[PDB]
RNA sequence: AGCCAGGAUGUUGGCUUAGAAGCAGCCAUCAUUUAAAGAAAGCGUAAUAGCUCACUGGUCGAGUCGGCCUGCGCGGAAGA
RNA sequence: CGAUGUCGGCUCAUCACAUCCUGGGGCUGAAGUAGGUCCCAAGGGUAUGGCUGUUCGCCAUUUAAAGUGGUACGCGAGCUG
């Protein structure tokens, strides 16, 4: 998982939500797009 | 919102009961009943339900349109219901049914043992995917969840334990 | 052709200006020629607005002051230094 | 397609339809683009360029451009009624080309209806001139 | 980062400014303590260990060169696989 | 790497930059940054946002800078107390004057503006705002 | 159902380098359709590519329907160069005619769905004028 | 595009041997430019007398 | 925005390459049928092919969308 | 400053978690023995030796590892020196 800062929209069908106040992108058109923050 | 705006049909003859915010609805398939959030009201007039926030409610009108959702989705369930079947890919991958007992041989040291509730059963013309039919839409995707999370797939080739529209994104493993 | 709605401006000041910030007014001065200097205060977003446009540094504009029509024009600007906020604009009679 | 270009299609097909008296009907609810081309290429090799197969029939562009002539086709709007126009020539043979194309391989949502320009009934027109 | 063995004081027995840039190839290691800024001592250890493979790399040319020799005495003189004729200098 | 060729004295004051500041207006270029709040901008900085800004317009328009390190600032390097005497010169900088434009663009659109001086507000640690030319 | 068209020069046989198996990616025979191939052929000149198109069927009897040559090889032949071009913006390579592109033109206006010979003509012009074949 | 380094060398002649070496160094260059290859100049130590070279790198 | 559909013709543009046919990269990056087609924005292979998308046709329909200034939030925040 | 005993070692450990690591959530350039990893988790292991006036480090054999530290850089009204 990923531990930085600036979390950001990561492409064109990606999704940011709030999860317990924390930013999560998830993409399934890439296992990788898993972020997170803190 | 305009999911509350929209209204909401009901068959011919179906016990349907309101107490409060207590919806039950029964009929020639079967019963299904939930107390609902707070947050909304309800009232039908001879032919509808129509559902609305209350005096005083911020998320009003969205859990208004929440709960319409949710008795639309109990409606279908009671007229007709909701299908799932549990498909798995891969070499080999088998399973069965005794009622709602399910054994898995999925490359274990002892053959896992599944068990469904009262709601759902299962039959098997086939041997690698298995029929289970029912009316309630979110216990029969909960049992295709955790059939599923006995052993999520690997993303390399599409072995393992799938839906059955489901179409598996090949990464393969660069050499 | 902008009609603005502005008013006299009684006393002025730098304790005026900063309770008139407070209170959503920046200032602006009529001259121009002989005439007598009077100076008004501006509706902010409404003057913000009508000069994004292209045209309020070269149209002649309209400007309602107890309750009469006065024609001017653009002659210079200040500027809040780090702040979208004009700390002066300019009218010369036409 | 904005408010200005909304007002000078609908002074041209105002100016279409005062001019041309004729029309045909179809629908692209199971028409392929290969029905399509066939349609156009018919259109091409019988008459100029300018024939089209525009689909304007929406619930308040066909009925509200059509006031000018032919005022009738407030009936034919909605419901997904194309307009095809035939210019030149009176009683020209593309009228019965959109039955024989719905007759081959399509869902029917043409319906025929015709326009009723003879002031004929809603069934085939087996008659004319030659 | 370690403590600079001095005899010593006792705020030399507490400072981590000794700087060792060890190159995990080759093994080398270089050790600074001359600054009693850290900063310093790291830039220069950095430097030391810079001009250290900078000895590492000026032994391989010559260790070559003295391959490079062995050429002029490994001459055999017969089996010519090109022969030139006269000043006309024809090839063969 | 801007420094300058010569300057007054070697060293100079460690310095004052309160209050509000000169540069509040566009001069050269059609897209700017600006800082409001206060800070320094080293000279490694300011080279570093000149290079990217030519990375990101690909050598399209001008690049312009206002502010200078002209004053070679004293810092101590570490562990050397407050006394003798002043300290040692170190490096280059200039502090951060509120609605100033630091870096300049022109040629590329507006996007790839903002995108630029962001990068900028990513490898300087001030606040920033995009600005562009007055109009008179 | 499965129509592509993936053919070579006819004066060549058995197109197995260029596409092969992409030919036969069904269970239809690779003889089959360079026969009929040649059949068409037969009665047009050899040595240049002829499109044709395929929709297969299960009984082992293909319906097929075959194109006039290429317009490409066609501008191709007309322009009397086999390279088309180098950076065509930076450099001239020939001169092309008006009145050879509208005769280019009507040769395939029966094959092209095409009714009034300018539009298409004018498209060949174009296609030339991309390509660096000035008009 | 392959890279090689060759030496040519007298090995321990005599002037007759550099002479040698110089000529053959020229003609090996331009039959390398015949053929298309390109080269620089690495080492050209000279030898005792007027156009004799003891040893070349290319 | 979901929903049924088109998303082509010159064209398989030409290189240099091991084949490059829309996808390894470069050049012109346009002409026609123009409700629509961008020598390609994604997936892919060996070269394709094929599947999409942008865009536009058909429906539910009154609402929909992007800049700003301010009140209070969200995460950056792991001790002996 | 009319005195608050330092480095390392031993017993007891202490506690931190900020995890080295197994035990447990994910990326993978993670298919499976098998590792690169971004981390929760301190209940717990945190070896045995050679060298070293000395935590540091290298080496040999296990193997999860031989954590980073406050404990006045533990603990000397408990030991050593
Ligand atoms: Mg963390
Ligand atoms: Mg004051
Ligand atoms: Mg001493
Ligand atoms: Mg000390
Ligand atoms: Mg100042
Ligand atoms: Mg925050
Ligand atoms: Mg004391
Ligand atoms: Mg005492
Ligand atoms: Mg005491
Ligand atoms: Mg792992
Ligand atoms: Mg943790
Ligand atoms: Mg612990
Ligand atoms: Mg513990
Ligand atoms: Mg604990
Ligand atoms: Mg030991
Ligand atoms: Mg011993
Ligand atoms: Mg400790
Ligand atoms: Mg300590
Ligand atoms: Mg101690
Ligand atoms: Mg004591
Ligand atoms: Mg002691
Ligand atoms: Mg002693
Ligand atoms: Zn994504």
């Amino acid at each position: 998982m990923k531990v930085r800062a600036s979390v950001k929209k990561l492409c064109r069908n990606c999704k940011i939500v709030k999860r317990d106040g924390v930013i999560r992108v998830i993409c399934s058109a890439e296992p990788k797009h898993k972020q997170r923050q803190g | 919102s305009r999911v509350a705006k929209a209204p909401v049909v009901v068959p011919a003859g179906v016990d349907v009961k309101i107490n409060g915010q207590v919806i039950t609805i029964k009929g020639k398939n079967g019963e299904l009943t939930r107390t609902l959030n707070d947050a909304v009201e309800v009232k039908h007039a001879d032919n509808t339900l129509t559902f609305g926030p209350r005096d005083g409610y911020a998320d009003g009108w969205a859990q208004a349109g929440t709960a319409r959702a949710l008795l639309n989705s109990m409606v279908i369930g009671v007229t007709e219901g909701f299908t799932k079947k549990l498909q798995l890919v891969g070499v080999g991958y088998r399973a069965a049914v005794k009622g709602n007992v399910i054994n898995l041989s999925l490359g274990f040291s002892h053959p896992v043992d599944h068990q469904l509730p009262a709601g759902i059963t299962a039959e098997c013309p086939t041997q690698t995917e298995i029929v289970l039919k029912g009316a309630d839409k979110q216990v029969i995707g909960q049992v295709a969840a955790d059939l599923r999370a006995y052993r999520r797939p690997e993303p390399y080739k599409g072995k393992g334990v799938r839906y059955a529209d489901e179409v598996v994104r090949t990464k393969e493993a660069k050499k | 052709m902008f009609t603005i709605n502005a008013e006299v401006r009684k006393e002025q000041g730098k304790g005026a200006s900063r309770r008139l910030r407070a209170a959503n007014k920046f200032p602006a001065i009529i001259y121009g020629g002989k005439e007598a200097p009077l100076a008004i205060e501006l509706d902010h977003d409404k003057v913000m607005n009508m000069q994004a446009k292209a045209e309020f540094y070269s149209e002649v504009l309209t400007i309602v002051v107890d309750g009469k029509e006065i024609k001017v024009k653009a002659q210079d600007v200040q500027r809040h230094p780090y702040k979208p906020k004009l700390q002066h604009i300019d009218f010369v009679r036409a | 397609a904005l408010n200005l270009q909304d007002k000078q299609a609908i002074v041209a097909e105002v100016s279409e339809v005062a001019k041309g008296a004729l029309s045909a009907v179809v629908a692209d609810s199971r028409g392929v683009t290969v029905d399509k081309m066939t349609e156009l290429r018919k259109a091409g090799r019988e008459a100029g360029v300018y024939m089209r197969v525009v689909r304007n029939t929406l619930l308040r562009r066909a009925v509200e451009g059509t006031p000018f002539e032919c005022l009738k086709d407030a009936f034919v709007g909605p419901t997904l009624i194309a307009y095809s126009m035939e210019h030149p020539g009176a009683a020209a043979r593309l009228f019965k080309e959109f039955a024989k194309a719905n007759a081959k391989f399509e869902v029917k949502a043409a319906a025929f209806e015709g326009e009723l320009i003879p002031a004929s009934q809603i069934d085939r027109l087996a008659t004319l001139p030659t | 980062t370690t403590r600079s063995q001095g005899n010593g004081g006792q705020n030399v027995n507490k400072v981590n400014s000794a700087v060792r840039a060890t190159h995990l190839p080759t093994g080398i290691s270089v050790l600074a303590q001359d600054s009693r800024s850290q900063l310093d001592n790291k830039k220069l250890a950095l430097a030391r260990l810079k001009e250290k493979l900078a000895e590492m790399e000026l032994q391989q040319l010559a260790e070559q060169a003295q391959n490079h020799w062995n050429n002029h005495t490994q001459v055999q003189r017969g089996n010519p696989v090109r022969t030139f004729k006269g000043t006309d200098f024809k090839s063969t | 790497m801007l420094q300058p060729k010569r300057t007054k004295f070697r060293k100079m004051h460690k310095g004052r930059n309160r209050g509000l500041a000169q540069g509040t207006d566009v001069s050269f270029g059609s897209f700017g940054l600006k800082a409001v709040g206060r800070g320094r901008l080293t000279a490694r900085q300011i080279e570093a946002a000149r290079r990217a800004m030519t990375r990101a317009v690909k050598r399209q328009g001008k690049i312009w800078i206002r502010v200078f390190p002209d004053k070679p600032i004293t810092e101590k390097p570490l562990a050397v107390r407050m006394g003798k005497g002043k300290g040692n010169v170190e490096y280059w900088v200039a502090l951060i004057q509120p609605g100033k434009v630091l870096y300049e663009m022109d040629g590329v659109p507006e996007e790839l503006a903002r995108e630029a001086f962001k990068l900028a507000a990513a490898k300087l640690p001030i606040k920033t705002t995009f600005v562009t030319k007055t109009v008179m | 159902q499965a129509y592509v068209k993936l053919q070579v020069a006819a004066g060549m046989a058995n197109p197995s380098p260029p596409v092969g198996p992409a030919l036969g990616q069904q269970g239809v025979n690779i003889m089959e359709f360079c026969k009929a191939f040649n059949a068409k052929t037969d009665s047009i000149e050899k040595g240049l590519p002829i499109p044709v198109v395929i929709t297969v069927y299960a009984d082992r009897s293909f319906t097929f329907v075959t194109k006039t040559p290429p317009a490409a090889v066609l501008l191709k032949k007309a322009a009397g160069i086999k390279s088309g071009s180098g950076k065509p913006n930076k450099d001239k390579v020939g001169k092309i005619s008006r009145a050879q592109l509208q005769e280019i033109a009507q040769t395939k206006a029966a094959d092209m769905t095409g009714a009034d010979i300018e539009a298409m003509t004018r498209s060949i012009e174009g296609t030339a004028r991309s390509m660096g074949l000035v008009v | 595009m392959e890279e090689k380094i060759i030496q040519i060398t007298a090995g321990r002649g005599p002037l007759e041997c550099q002479w040698v070496v110089a000529k053959v160094l020229k003609t090996f260059l331009q039959e390398a430019t015949q053929a298309g290859i390109s080269y620089t100049i690495l080492s050209r130590e000279e030898g005792d007398a007027n156009l004799t070279v003891k040893s070349v790198t290319l």
